[PDB]
């Protein structure tokens, strides 16, 4: 009726809850974590604790830090810096602590802007068409890899039948889940998401043959002009021919 | 609530033999740990996380198993390994122990040395009033019978040592108490010892 | 470094350790009959977890010290202090104190100590028995040592007499011509009455 969690099991559930708060996973497993916290960490593990840990890691990052994401100028092995491997067992993520520049990498979004007007556009869109204000397409034919740097993280780019690795200045991780690309979201006086991320796709695999990305390409717009435009698109990566 | 059943409860092995004992859980567990307790003193940790020996534990000990079923094995039985061994498991919350396994050394038969002690004068001077000792014998089973060629059934309290750590023998004391002027109503006192280590029943006695 | 606990009597407890700021401390009992019941743990931060069978009737440092209602006779036991070593496998209580025997019962008697005088048969030349008889003690056990530690010592289990008082005997094998030279004194300690008796054996 009751379950006791080991060091590794509790750490992975801790990481899973942190990942759920980052809005990277849709599920978590948090059974035995209260006692795992009160047994190893010594403090309560409510939503306030986690929010503060996320805040301190991704912002106000100042000095060394242990695997539990606690800083200070069992768990008494504080390492220098560079990265953290947030692995829950079901989903792994390579997260980067704050650097002097993370601040301006980070857009706010707590209040999204207006829906930009709509324009009729083609959905039969191949990869070499790059006239977006929101997109950027790079092809490395030398390593047969496709990188899709995005410049507007708020516009969503839902993948389909695809297996990608997305890079960013906050956290790099791999996605195979079909649907919207899941981006980290930090809460500190509001919701902060990264300014831009890159999506690398290995063409020379066999895993992304039937990969299709559906997004909203933004094109520039008288009587006041300056209208922003939006049109749906089906970007295919199919290396069939 | 999660009952741990260890088998066998009692086992003997000749020196240098390989032994194994099991611990069974009503529900599956991640790992099993085992503690060694030797009679009349504090328990000692012996094997933890299924198969890791605690420091100081000789390499003749090993543990194994998975799920519900775990084992402890001794490649060479040693005299110091007579003792009770207890399993306990993780992932309970009501943490629970097994009942223990008492490991005896099945050594050679050894006949008891027999000694008799009259009461001390300070005992005679109290309102209350002889001890027969059998020392360093094997096996444990012995018969001590007590007076003027007679014997009473009531009284005659028995006490037995645990198996010795070094030689694996037993010792036994029998005490006849509660005889004030009764001690003084008889003259010759004797204890008769029967044991499978003795050719004939051995009697030890004194006069006064 | 090993841990050491404070014997007693209660009606129908302290563990001395040698850091409370780093380690959880556990309680263990043994009901007479070699059994075992898990009772609880206090972690370094002070949070508690209890066995539900105790019905929340029971536990709470600055100088390395650990501190312990409606007591029943089923709770008579040897009590052990113990501590968790955290790793990738938990629990693993590796150091245990010696324990304190608790009897649930209003009587007390210090023991009487009587000599067991030698003089038996001598096989080959180094055979002799000697002893002390420790009687009348109703409380938690007595400890016996020989010559302040000076081998050959066998200390019998205590027996409950029909009076409700315990008695036991302790013996040692020695030669005998030298028995009269190096001299023999048995050292008997009963904590529940503060009784220490050292008895020369004739
Ligand atoms: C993100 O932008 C908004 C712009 O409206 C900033 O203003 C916050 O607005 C919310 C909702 O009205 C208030 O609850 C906050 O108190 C506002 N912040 C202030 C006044 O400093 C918001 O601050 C920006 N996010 C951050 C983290 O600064
Ligand atoms: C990517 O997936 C999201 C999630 O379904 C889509 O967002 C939905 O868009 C429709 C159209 O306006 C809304 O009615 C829904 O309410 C949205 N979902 C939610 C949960 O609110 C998004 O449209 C998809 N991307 C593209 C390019 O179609």
């Amino acid at each position: 009726m009751e379950i006791i969690l080991t060091l590794s099991q509790g750490l992975k559930k801790y990481y899973g809850k942190i990942l759920k708060l980052l809005h990277l996973t849709l599920e978590e497993d948090t059974e035995g974590l209260l006692e795992w916290c009160k047994r190893n960490l010594g403090s309560n593990c409510d939503d306030d604790f986690f929010q503060k840990r996320i805040e301190e890691f991704f912002i106000t990052g100042e000095g060394y830090f242990n695997e539990v994401l606690q800083f200070k100028t069992p768990f008494k092995s504080y390492f220098a810096k560079g990265f953290l491997s947030i692995d829950s067992g079901y989903f792994s993520a390579k997260c980067y602590p704050r650097s002097s520049t993370s601040g301006l990498q980070l857009i706010n979004v707590t209040q999204h802007p207006a829906r930009i007007a709509e324009t009729p556009g083609p959905k039969t869109t191949s990869l070499k068409t790059i006239n977006c204000i929101n997109l950027r397409a790079s092809v490395f034919k030398e390593h047969r890899e496709v990188e899709i740097n995005v410049l507007l993280p708020q516009i969503a780019v839902n993948l389909s039948n695809c297996h990608v690795v997305i890079n960013s200045h906050v956290c790099d991780y791999s996605l195979d889940t079909d649907g919207p690309v899941r981006l980290p979201r930090i809460y500190h006086e509001g919701t902060f998401m990264p300014g831009t991320y890159k999506i690398v796709i290995d063409r020379k695999n066999k895993l992304n043959d039937r990969c299709t990305l559906v997004t909203n390409c933004v094109i520039k717009g008288r009587k006041g002009q300056s209208v922003l435009r939006q049109y749906k698109t089906e970007i295919k990566i199919g290396k069939a021919p | 609530d999660i009952q741990m059943t260890q088998s066998p409860a009692i086992l003997s092995a000749s020196p240098g033999e390989k032994v194994t004992m099991t611990c069974w859980a009503s529900s599956g567990v991640s790992y099993m740990h085992w503690y060694q307790q030797k009679p009349g003193s504090s328990p000692k940790p012996w094997i933890f996380a299924t198969s890791n020996l605690a420091s100081g534990v000789p390499a003749r000990f090993s543990g194994s198993g998975s799920g519900t079923s775990y084992s402890l094995t001794i490649s060479r039985v040693e005299a110091e390994d007579a003792a009770t061994y207890y399993c306990q498991q993780w992932s309970f919350n009501p943490l629970t122990f097994g009942a223990g396994t008492k490991l005896e050394i099945k050594r050679t038969v050894a006949a008891p040395s027999v000694f008799i002690f009259p009461p001390s004068d300070e005992q005679l001077k109290s309102g209350t009033a002889v001890v027969c000792l059998l020392n360093n014998f094997y096996p444990r089973e012995a018969k001590v019978q007590w007076v003027d060629n007679a014997l009473q059934s009531g009284n005659s309290q028995e006490s037995v040592t645990e198996q010795d750590s070094k030689d694996s023998t037993y010792s036994l004391s029998s005490t006849l108490t509660l005889s004030k002027a009764d001690y003084e109503k008889h003259k010759v006192y004797a204890c008769e010892v029967t044991h499978q280590g003795l050719s004939s029943p051995v009697t030890k006695s004194f006069n006064r | 470094v090993q841990l050491q606990q404070s014997p007693g009597l209660v009606a129908p407890i302290t563990c001395t350790v040698s850091s409370l700021t780093n380690y959880g401390i556990h309680w263990v009992r043994q009901p007479p009959g070699k059994g075992l019941e898990w009772l609880g743990v206090i972690w370094a931060g002070g949070y508690t977890k209890y066995n539900s069978a105790l019905m929340s009737r029971l536990m709470s440092n600055s100088k390395s010290q650990v501190f312990l209602n409606s007591l029943q006779t089923d709770d008579t036991a040897m009590y052990y202090c113990a501590r968790d070593e955290v790793r990738r496998d938990y629990y693993a209580m590796d150091h245990w104190g010696q324990g304190t025997t608790v009897t649930v019962s209003a009587s007390t008697k210090g023991p009487s100590v009587f000599p067991l005088a030698p003089s038996s048969k001598s096989t080959s030349g180094g055979t002799a028995a000697l002893g002390c008889l420790v009687k009348d003690y109703f409380p938690e056990p007595v400890t016996v040592s020989w010559n302040s530690g000076a081998s050959g010592v066998h200390t019998f289990p205590a027996v409950l007499q029909s009076s409700g008082l315990y008695s036991l005997s302790s013996v040692v094998t020695v030669p005998s011509s030298s028995l009269g030279t190096q001299t023999y004194i048995c050292n008997v300690n009963h904590k529940p009455s503060n009784t220490k008796v050292d008895k020369k054996v004739e």
